[PDB]
RNA sequence: AGGUUAAAACUCAAAUGAAUUGACGGGGGCCCGCACAAGCGGUGGAGCAUGUGGUUUAAUUCGAUGCAACGCGAAGAACCUUACCUGGUCUUGACAUCCACGGAAGUUUUCAGAGAUGAGAAUGUGCCUUCGGGAACCGUGAGACAGGUGCUGCAUGGCUGUCGUCAGCUCGUGUUGUGAAAUGUUGGGUUAAGUCCCGCAACGAGCGCAACCCUUAUCCUUUGUUGCCAGCGGUCCGGCCGGGAACUCAAAGGAGACUGCCAGUGAUAAACUGGAGGAAGGUGGGGAUGACGUCAAGUCAUCAUGGCCCUUACGACCAGGGCUACACACGUGCUACAAUGGCGCAUACAAAGAGAAGCGACCUCGCGAGAGCAAGCGGACCUCAUAAAGUGCGUCGUAGUCCGGAUUGGAGUCUGCAACUCGACUCCAUGAAGUCGGAAUCGCUAGUAAUCGUGGAUCAGAAUGCCACGGUGAAUACGUUCCCGGGCCUU
């Protein structure tokens, strides 16, 4: 906004592992204010790829993470002339939510039985670089290494 | 409204209240369940008989100011236009501006 | 439709007509307004004039006509098309 | 823009109501229009009397009007005469036995309904409007009222295109919901068509 | 190439200079707003509801009709409503006052019509009354008159939208200028704010801002039934009973939030940033509240009103029809396209409100909509009245399907004189389009969006609209270059 007023909001952590990350995870998943539905799909899938990999579901859910999570954007800006897309740090914070929004985003693309089944491939998809929401990280860094030479703007 | 159409009101709430009980026991025999089947049609074909004017499903309530015949209210007997009207004035007893 | 236990609705001039036609060889159309009267089988064979708002069409009643109201068989809406 | 009604807006704060009974929905609406029919009556018939306020109350099975004046010895004739000719019909309209009260407006250029009333009159009278206005104006301020308002709309001197014009002096705080504002409109029929009053008096906040 | 000298006819009532107030700029500077950006969910695609344009019709009544008309007047068109059409009828008249005459008013039936209505046929003939009269209410007779949803919102009042809940708009006196005008109101800061401080040819004041109002968040006192159950005593385990006044709560009166305190910054200011305490911290959240004015904006069909117009008709009554039409076009919605789901069983947790020609329990009957009988309640007591999403178990296994539920056939229920045109709801069967929607476009910054149910006005019956109530409950805002609207100074 104009006026520079906004603060942050606490969340709640998740019920079984007490993690906020986690929470943002299940909020981000959530429809409708269904937060009940999407805890219960949330830990679906992460019992699955707890079980298929060795690790915990927090090491798991933070492997896929460090591997969908963008360190450089592209965005637009307007100068006289014509506007260039500048490549830009993203904070870490909008890191962790746009790898969270990758994911969900690629997970309901899919085309499995459940919900919970087709999160759950898509985090073991993450884990091993693979699949969407990785090839979005790829495309988005592409592009930033493309506009490289106006990153003074 | 117009004058013909107030006393039209007038003259039906009239019908209605003098072939009150008329109507009323005529439609009892018909929805008696124990009832023969030629009394029920002597009834049904009696209570067609009776003016239409008479039925209270003939009414229109109006302001009873203006005679207007939309935006009713019951608690008043006026429209929302004259119930304002009162309201501001300070005419009707415990309205004021809501607000919560 | 109208409940069962309360009978087919039919106007009482209407009867009063049909009655004295019957009962006479009255080919006569018989006029009325009362579109919303069924027809029962007691006038199968004579042409009722039913009102349709401006005029009065004259439908001959059969028997596969009872149980309808009179006004089913006086449209009144007149239709051609749109530029036809 | 359009303004919210000074006396509506402050019908709990600082302003009573004019009508103080209370009824269920059953008899609710038969009394707004007793009501409505009795102050009717009473003002075509006090017409020269310079009421100001018609206060009905319902204590039980009874009406008792309250008309404020600034002629109460007009209101009230002869050893009572027109009082009791006036509670007789009151009774008769009503259909219960009726009391009628008189209470005393002292300076009656400090009430708005009068004020509107008497600029009416004279433009009835053909008086021209800004000598009304500005008469009405000066009387109220020379009185005492910590401000007050005129405002006259309509086809003004027989003119073809109405226009409105205020007179204002004083402070009248309208925002201030604690203010004490009189506040009332009055009509004149003139041969031109009709003309519009309407008359704010502040009287010092509560 | 052209220069230089240099007319006239005809034509207009101006052409022009400087300066003033605005408005505007693809001029400058500084700010604000779901205005962008960051996000989430929609519309435009489908079926249906609803309004509008058009077309059609005897009529499809009238009005609104860039933003600021299009689920708008209408908070509810079968008859009525109704203002429109066809047909049948009336003329001081459906609705008032005045005069003359006959009569109590009223009730009960017959015929004709289709009704309006007409012709009758019986029953009463009361009530003050100096029993001269009346004085209600009817009918007839004239004529002053009644009547008009007929026209002009560009003659008007009243009421409303709108820029915009934007921070603005002005006046008195003084002073400057021949004058229009200017100053104040500009400037340095600051604020949500023409908010406040400082400066200053201005000194003051008014309408606006803020506050006073309602509601929500905390606590205290009082009162304790129909509301409550902590300590007790019983108990059919049901606050059920004796009780208790603690608690939730109901509703009256108070307290509390004021940059009040601390630190830093700042012009020894206004103020800003952070901290403590607290339920709440900087306008705590929401509402009400709409300045001078603008659009000859809307409404003569709520009402009122100047003028105009009709008067055996543009007035009045009735029946039937229409306002519900249908090659098409647009707006606003609802339901979906499914597995974060459908279906079956079981099982929790709300708030707000209404009710007497009303809400209607229990029991019985019916697959069901409902029906019969019949308590209680003008209500913290009774009824409406099971909240749903949610959770547990099972199944469906990606299919135009156990998705979707449009359309149609048959059979019914209820309201209502009367469901054909044209009601709502139920049962059986039927099982359309639709598999996420082109250009384009809308809403939203937090208990919001999204999603889930509940109630109310209108109302005999007739909500997917409108108004209101809770449950669950997000994402994102780096920033002001750009789009839209606006504020201040300057050019
Ligand atoms: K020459
Ligand atoms: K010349
Ligand atoms: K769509
Ligand atoms: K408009
Ligand atoms: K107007
Ligand atoms: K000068
Ligand atoms: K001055
Ligand atoms: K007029
Ligand atoms: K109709
Ligand atoms: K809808
Ligand atoms: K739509
Ligand atoms: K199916
Ligand atoms: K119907
Ligand atoms: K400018
Ligand atoms: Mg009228
Ligand atoms: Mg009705
Ligand atoms: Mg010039
Ligand atoms: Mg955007
Ligand atoms: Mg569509
Ligand atoms: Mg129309
Ligand atoms: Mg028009
Ligand atoms: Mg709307
Ligand atoms: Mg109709
Ligand atoms: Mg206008
Ligand atoms: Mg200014
Ligand atoms: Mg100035
Ligand atoms: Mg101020
Ligand atoms: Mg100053
Ligand atoms: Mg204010
Ligand atoms: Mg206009
Ligand atoms: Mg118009
Ligand atoms: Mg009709
Ligand atoms: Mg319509
Ligand atoms: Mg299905
Ligand atoms: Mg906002
Ligand atoms: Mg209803
Ligand atoms: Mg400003």
């Amino acid at each position: 906004p104009r006026r520079r007023v906004i603060g942050q909001r606490k969340i709640l952590p998740d019920p079984k592992f007490g993690s906020e990350l986690l929470a943002k995870f299940v909020n981000i998943l959530m429809v409708d204010g269904k937060k009940s539905t999407a805890e219960s799909i949330v830990y679906s899938a992460l019992e699955t790829l707890a079980q298929r990999s060795g690790k915990s579901e927090l090491e798991a859910f933070e492997v896929a993470l460090e591997n969908v999570r963008p360190t450089v954007e592209v965005k637009s800006r307007r100068v006289g002339g014509s506007t260039y897309q500048v490549p830009v740090e993203v904070r870490p914070v909008r890191r962790n939510a746009l790898a969270m929004r990758w994911i969900v985003e690629a997970a309901r693309k899919r085309g499995d039985k459940s919900m919970a089944l087709r999160l759950a491939n898509e985090l073991s998809d993450a884990a091993e670089n693979k699949g969407t929401a990785v090839k979005k990280r790829e495309d988005v860094h592409r592009m930033a290494e493309a506009n490289k030479a106006f990153a003074h703007y | 409204a117009k004058q013909s159409m107030k006393a039209r009101e007038v003259k039906r709430v009239a019908l209605a209240d003098k072939y009150f009980a008329k109507r009323a026991e005529l439609k009892a025999i018909i929805s008696d369940v124990n009832a023969s089947d030629e009394d029920r049609w002597n009834a049904v074909l009696k209570l067609q008989t009776l003016p239409r004017d008479s039925s209270p499903s003939r009414q229109r309530n109006r302001c009873r100011q203006t005679g207007r015949p939309h935006g009713f209210l019951r608690k008043f007997g006026l429209s929302r236009i004259k119930v304002r009207e009162a309201a501001m004035r300070g005419e009707i007893p415990g309205l004021k501006k809501a607000s919560w | 439709p109208r409940s069962l236990k309360k009978g087919p609705f039919i106007d009482l001039h209407l009867l009063k007509k049909v009655e004295k036609a019957v009962e006479s060889g009255d080919k006569k159309p018989l006029r009325t307004w009362s579109r919303r009267s069924t027809i029962f089988p007691n006038m199968i064979g004579l042409t009722i004039a039913v009102h349709n708002g401006r005029q009065h069409v004259p439908v001959f009643v059969t028997d596969e006509m009872v149980g309808h109201k009179l006004g089913e068989f006086a449209p009144t809406r007149t239709y051609r098309g749109h530029a036809a | 823009g359009q303004k919210v009604h000074p006396n509506g807006i402050r019908l709990g704060i600082v302003k009573p109501w004019n009508s103080t009974w209370f009824a269920n929905t059953k008899e609710f609406a038969d009394n707004l229009d007793s009501d409505f029919k009795v102050r009717q009556y009473l003002t075509k018939e006090l017409a020269k009397a310079s009421v100001s306020r018609i206060v009905i109350e319902r204590p039980a099975k009874s009406i008792r009007v309250t008309i404020h004046t600034a002629r109460p010895g007009i209101v009230i004739g002869k050893k009572g005469e027109d009082v009791e000719k006036l509670r007789k019909v009151v009774a008769d309209i009503a259909g219960v036995p009726a009391q009628i009260n008189i209470a005393e407006v002292r300076k009656p250029e400090l009430d708005a309904k009068l004020v509107a009333d008497s600029i009416t009159s004279q433009l009835e009278r053909r008086v021209m409007f800004r000598r009304a206005m500005k008469r009405a104006v000066q009387n109220a301020m020379r009185l005492g009222a910590k401000g007050i308002k005129v405002e006259v709309s309509g086809r003004l001197g027989g003119a073809e295109i109405a226009r409105t014009e205020w007179y204002r002096e004083g402070r009248v705080p309208l925002h201030t919901l604690r203010a004490d504002i009189d506040y009332n409109t009055s009509e004149a029929h003139t041969t031109y068509g009709v003309i519009g009053v309407k008359v704010w008096i502040f009287k010092g906040e509560i």
